[PDB]
């Protein structure tokens, strides 16, 4: 018994149903009355298949909790996650999407923790020191600060 | 790293972002720029857009002859630090009136802690302060000061020292100056302790004068004992940190007090029968729960099992636990808090056996 | 520019208070100098609505609640094994001259039943055991009408009458005792609190007083107790949670006494979470779930993301407790429990992901209402099959379409999609395929959208002016109005005197617009 | 040892709270499985009790209340003289077929004020407006019977019923109207809240329901407003300060749903201030607690500024309505001096305090003897001085068994003189006081002969235990768990005193 995914550009994907029980949703979606095709929208047919290939990975694997959040913050940083996650920043975001609308909270968690970590070691005075969105400042606030500087 | 598609990410995913991010804003620092950084600037708009959910270790200092709020590290380093009405501005800014910000005593000095309170009762508010940092000249200062403390919630205690001589109740001394002043005791919301090995030594862990506790924290204590502590009226939490063996109440000592059955027709009688519906989700695997046979009790019988569960367990909604390690006497919970996700075991392997009663019809 | 949106999106909560909440369900235009004095005392009515049923239809409808309907009363009345006894008993005691006051309540409770019974039943087997022909005779409607046709609504409003006039001949402000309480939760099953919500607040009202005239406040029994005592004090504590859920499903303006002492989760002397979790505090809990989502309607604050997030994971959290609610599927009384909870937890979760949409505008926050819409869809065209169309009777499926079908439509005015004209095309086609036991209240639904639709064609042929501070536009204005008419239409006031006392194309534009489409026409 | 009495008088506190209050006048003895439900709804009944009543009568009736009773209605209905043209067109209205719902709230109003018209009007003037021989060709009585005898209470019992069956006519429920309240203000002067309590109860709930249905929280008039609006919203303040005090007489463990949102044109204030105090005062009687002595002292300067307003009041001599007005306030602010210089007895045992309820009961005394005469008979057929004659002459037969005294005796003497003397309106709540103060005193005879004794800790003797027991059987008698498990399914020498005594003395003669 196999269940269809259909992604956004209308690529239709099929997995098995005790694949697809990782997804929150599947496992809600499924369930409505035992007496098979659950589509997903604004997901690119590649980044899907991508967050199936992970779903076929970790098919026993023990991950911690839903409602631990010090075993969180204890982060296991997963070796295949961490080769799997290497993208461009774009693919990374849509992939952080996709998690977040299939509920799927492992890899929400490990995508998170990759930007966490990208956004951890910045350039220290090279990126930090360029502020770039400028609001709530004015010229004479930031005129300021960069007086303030020497 | 292009910080102005990260922007107009939307609001939960980059929570979830700072969620993994809490206090290694950097990585020995530039502190200059890490303040004026757009992102601590939306850590903080989405911190306080919350409740404070995240970091809120928000201090008052008085560094550079200036008192400013200053947030420190999980080492207890310093990452930023503001003024308040710069603060204030860019609260204004997110919201489009703070009243969450922490005290520590212990991560601060006595000469500047007088000047501290002095200049900040005096300048304009002496408010907007919510946590007390407890854990000998400086301690006494801050409680003269907590008369006027209008809205705080919580109060932690840190080792054993400080412990028995302002939270317990077994003194009933004569100092008004030295303890609290009752005034402080009514919205006493939240109440922590650390550092510590025994709470209920030297006399007993009594809570009874400290009403209105909604939650109570238990982190990083060697032995405590649960038959001796009692709680107060309108009691709802209970959450206890990595400790060591510890001892539980004596519900199944009263269980075997009330069916006059030995302890191995006991261990034949509690029944693992209904362990492959829901508690497969609590993905516990190393605790296999366990019931009590509906065939080898009466339903009458059943109820006053359930009423004895509730004696010593009057009012709690959730107990969460920790790495515990040990626990000694035989862990029997109602399962009225085991239905749904209250009772939340989340690291222990060393833990064997739970017992649950109740129906779960 | 657009940016007119969050503050429409604001102002929908305010529109979807005073509109689909309030004012068309729980407002009844009332003028006592018109309203004819009941000297009748409903005397000759229910004695033919009484007497018209007979012995043998009485037991097939109790063996239908048997073997179909017991997650409803389950709860409520328990086991209704023990019931049959008590059917024997009325029709035993039916030739008596002098009956006792507690002989008339166990009478009224399985009056009540009864219209339970009436209700729930479809049109096929309802035409098998009852007659179309004498209530024709009786009643001087058209002789050409059929069950299907409007006439099962009419047996069941009449059937509860008679519930309610063999509670009017008990004293029953005089005699407090529980089989009035227990009467009121089979007859706020129906669509009684709907039809007259003045007479279910009076009645739910003195289900309040006589429950508290008990001062039971935990049902947890003790053990200096007799075993009829704690089994008292579980039924007891059965019938206050469905009584808290019937409680919260007529709140409002005309609603002032609150039962709602149940603290909700994890934001109150009765905190739920310290009874073992049979059926009726579960439905508790998911209505808990949702009068924690709809008290920020008419407020003017915002809503903590704290509490939608916790929100979301106890609602994931019951969501699972669906899946491992694990009964047998043969007696079929859990299939009906299964999709009582299973549309609930759906209903909740649209809610979470409107206000989601609106109050924050969130991470594919319209999409995840889309699907949740799309849920919600699928779990009632799955009951348009053969054996269980009245599934789609419980009540819970006429609020939760109101509060989908004019969401949707609302946005439609102002956001161009193209997933949203097809949901709106898909609830168009389930709005009317819903059953039509629901009467003129259905009717008024389909009107509302009607509504809607128009009021996106005036959006479209005018101009939205600008002042630079503030917006104008005919719609907003109409918008206004409606909620300025219904809550002028909810004012006593005059009432008050009435007892005590002695008595620019844009102006244009909203005037041809309201003396075209009047919102009053959804009033009850 | 003689240390009984303090914590004796604090068991006065718990006995005043069960027997005195809700024992005698709050608790209705029910028995579902053998009371008549009535499928006649009470048509058969109070079709011939409106058919009894005449045109000009009510419009005497009507008179009388004009001339004599304005102390009361105008509270709830204001002034009586509007209502004339409500009475003129029920009379035109009567010979109809159909009826109208705010008609009928005009019928129940006007039927209420006339059961207030007879409740408080004298013997004379009601024997030459009504007969006596179709009652009693109707009740199927002795014919000998009078209107001394009880049949006045049985018109005003059967004018109440009619009035709630005019109320059930109208569907009360489905349609809340303000007349409700008014209508139930008006029957609220009579004992009709102690014949059926229950059923007041549920009618009080009702009332709190249709008041609370228009969601005025406050009475001041602003600029902006209609004056019809003032106007409207000042009356409402009146009724709900009246409502509140009519809630307050009805209190207990029968009725848990309470309007008492307020804490502590110008007599209903007065009104209300006055029984604010009262309640303020007796919210210790079934508490553990005691008062602070600043609370007490507070209340008692208070109550010397209420005394001085109440010398501030005039009378008119011409104008009875002034000397009723007069007496009710002055009676009023007697009984809450009476109960605050009680719990200066009782709680702090403070110097001149006894002195102080003996001088204020001879003041009630005084204000009962002087309505003995002509003219103003009618006066002590309030509830208040039932209620208050109650407590003293319960406390003073209390404090008579335990300490002797010859003023307190004396005392006694004029209460027991005085309670035979009180009219028969009241009638089996009389009878059941006598019947308690005759239980007393022979519990008195029993403390003379039987010994006190100790067995070191604490004391032992039958009229403890008795005075336990009463509280202990009518607590008992005030549970509903018997009734829910019917409605559910259908499933030594000092001994044998104790249990004469209780055989021959009981206490469920008591009740009603």
């Amino acid at each position: 018994s196999n269940v269809v995914l259909v992604s956004g550009e209308g690529e239709r994907f099929t997995v098995d149903k005790k694949i697809a029980e990782r997804s929150l949703l599947l496992k809600n979606y499924l369930n409505d009355m035992h007496d098979i095709v659950m589509p997903v929208p604004n997901v690119r047919s590649s980044v899907l298949q991508k967050v199936i290939e992970w779903a076929e990975h970790h098919r026993d694997s023990n991950f911690p909790d839903e409602d631990d959040d010090d075993s969180r913050k204890s982060a296991p940083v997963d070796s295949w996650d961490r080769e799997f996650l290497k993208v461009d920043q774009e693919m990374l975001y849509e992939i952080i999407l996709a998690a977040n609308y299939l509920n799927i909270k492992p890899l929400l968690d490990a995508g998170c923790k990759v930007v966490a970590e990208m956004i951890r070691g910045r350039s220290p005075e090279e990126i930090r020191r360029t502020f770039n969105i400028v609001n709530d400042f004015t010229p004479e606030e930031e005129a300021a600060i960069r007086r303030e500087n020497e | 790293f292009n910080p102005v598609r990260f922007l107009e990410l939307p609001i939960d995913i980059r929570k979830e972002v700072y969620f993994h991010l809490d206090g290694n804003f950097c990585g020995l620092e530039y502190a200059f720029w890490l303040r004026y950084d757009c992102l601590v600037l939306d850590c903080f708009k989405v911190n306080h857009l919350y409740d404070g959910t995240l970091i809120d270790a928000l201090e008052w200092t008085y560094l550079d002859n200036e008192l400013r709020l200053a947030y420190f590290n999980k080492a207890s380093m310093l990452e930023v630090w503001y003024t308040f009405k710069e603060y204030k501005k860019w609260v204004i800014d997110s919201v489009a009136n703070v009243s969450n910000i922490q005290f520590n005593i212990d991560n601060l000095t006595p000469q500047l802690v007088d000047k501290c309170l002095s200049i900040l009762e005096q300048k304009d508010l002496f408010a907007t302060i919510g946590e007390v940092q407890f854990g000998s000249i400086s301690v006494i200062r801050t409680i003269r000061s907590m008369e006027s403390m209008k809205s705080l919630r919580k109060i932690t205690v840190r080792g054993e020292k400080l412990y028995e001589l302002l939270i317990n109740f077994h003194g009933f001394r004569d100092n008004p100056g030295k303890t609290i002043s009752y005034i402080v005791k009514r919205r006493i919301n939240e109440i922590r302790l650390s550092r510590m090995n025994q709470i209920s030594r030297t006399g007993l862990a009594d809570f009874t004068r400290w009403d209105n506790l909604q939650k109570l924290v238990l982190s990083r204590v060697a032995y405590i004992d649960l038959n001796s502590i009692v709680f107060p009226k309108n009691f709802k939490s209970l959450t206890m940190k990595r400790v060591s063996k510890i001892k539980w109440w004596n519900i199944e000592e009263n269980i075997l007090k009330e069916l006059k059955v030995d302890k191995r027709t006991f261990k034949s009688l509690y029944i693992k029968e209904d362990d492959s519906k829901f508690t497969k989700f609590f993905n516990l695997r190393h605790t296999r729960i366990k019931e009590l046979d509906k065939s080898e009790i009466n339903q009458i019988t059943y109820l006053r099992c359930q009423a004895i569960v509730w004696l010593s367990f009057r009012t709690l909604n959730h107990i969460k636990l920790q790495n515990v390690s040990e626990v000694f006497n035989n862990i029997i919970v109602p399962r009225a808090l085991f239905d749904s996700k209250r009772v939340e075991i989340y690291r222990c392997e060393k833990i064997s056996q739970v017992l649950v009663i109740g129906s779960r019809s | 520019s657009k940016e007119y949106l969050p503050d429409l999106l604001l102002f929908w909560q305010n529109y979807e208070y005073w509109i689909t909440n309030i004012g068309l369900y729980k407002t009844k235009q009332r003028d006592l100098t018109r309203t004819p004095a009941n000297l009748d005392t409903d005397t000759e009515e229910c004695m033919f609505w009484m007497n018209y049923l007979q012995k043998d239809q009485s037991f097939q409808l109790m063996n239908f609640a048997m073997e179909n309907l017991g997650a409803l009363y389950f709860g409520s009345i328990g086991d209704i094994s023990e019931l049959y006894l008590r059917v024997e008993q009325y029709w035993d005691r039916r030739a008596d001259k002098n009956h006792s006051v507690d002989g008339k309540y166990w009478d009224a409770l399985i009056w009540s039943v009864f219209t339970m019974c009436i209700y729930y039943m479809p049109v096929e087997k309802l035409a098998e055991i009852f007659s179309v022909y004498p209530l024709h005779e009786y009643l001087g409607s058209n002789k050409r009408l059929n069950w299907e046709d409007g006439m099962q609504l009419v047996m069941c409003q009449n059937f509860a009458r008679c519930s309610l006039f063999q509670l009017k001949q008990c004293d029953f402000m005089a005699h407090p005792d529980i089989r009035l309480v227990q009467a009121y939760l089979i007859l706020a099953t129906t669509t009684f609190p709907y039809d007259e919500p003045l007479l279910a607040n009076s009645l739910l009202t003195q289900c309040i007083h006589t429950f508290k005239n008990f001062h039971v406040d935990d049902f947890r029994p003790l053990l200096n107790d007799d075993p009829v005592e704690s089994i008292a004090k579980v039924t007891l504590g059965r019938i206050f949670y469905r009584l808290c859920g019937c409680d919260y499903l007529q709140s409002g303006p005309r609603k002032p006494i609150a039962l709602h002492t149940e603290v909700s989760s994890l934001l109150p002397n009765v905190d739920v979470y310290r009874e073992e979790n049979s059926t009726e505090v579960l439905y508790w809990k998911i209505i808990s779930l949702d009068r924690d989502l709809d008290q920020y309607l008419n407020k003017s604050s915002k809503p903590p993301l704290k509490t939608l997030d916790a929100i979301r994971r106890e609602l994931d959290i019951f969501q699972y407790k669906v899946d491992s609610l694990e009964e047998d599927f043969r007696s079929n009384n859990s299939r009906f429990q299964k999709f009582i909870a299973l549309f609930q937890i759906s209903t909740v979760s649209w809610k979470l992901f409107k206000m989601y949409l609106i109050y924050y505008d969130t991470a594919d926050s319209l999409l995840k209402v889309i699907h949740y819409s799309k849920v919600i869809i699928s779990l009632i065209v799955n009951n348009f099959h053969a054996k269980s169309e009245f599934f789609n009777r419980h009540p819970m499926v006429m609020q939760t379409i109101t509060r989908v079908v004019s969401f949707i439509s609302f946005y439609q005015i102002f956001v161009e999609s193209a997933a949203v004209k097809q949901l709106l095309v898909d609830l168009t086609e389930l709005t009317a395929n819903l059953p039509t036991i629901f009467g003129s209240k259905l009717d008024k639904l389909v009107y509302l959208t009607e509504r809607l639709s128009k009021l996106k064609l005036l959006w479209d042929k005018v101009q939205l002016l600008d002042s630079g501070d503030s917006f104008y536009h005919p719609v907003f204005k109409i918008l206004q109005n409606d909620i300025k008419i219904i809550e002028l239409k909810n004012d006593e006031m005059f009432s008050l005197i009435k007892g005590l006392g002695s008595l620019s194309d844009f102006r244009t534009i909203v005037e041809e617009f309201q003396s075209e489409y009047n919102i009053s026409d959804i009033l009850s």
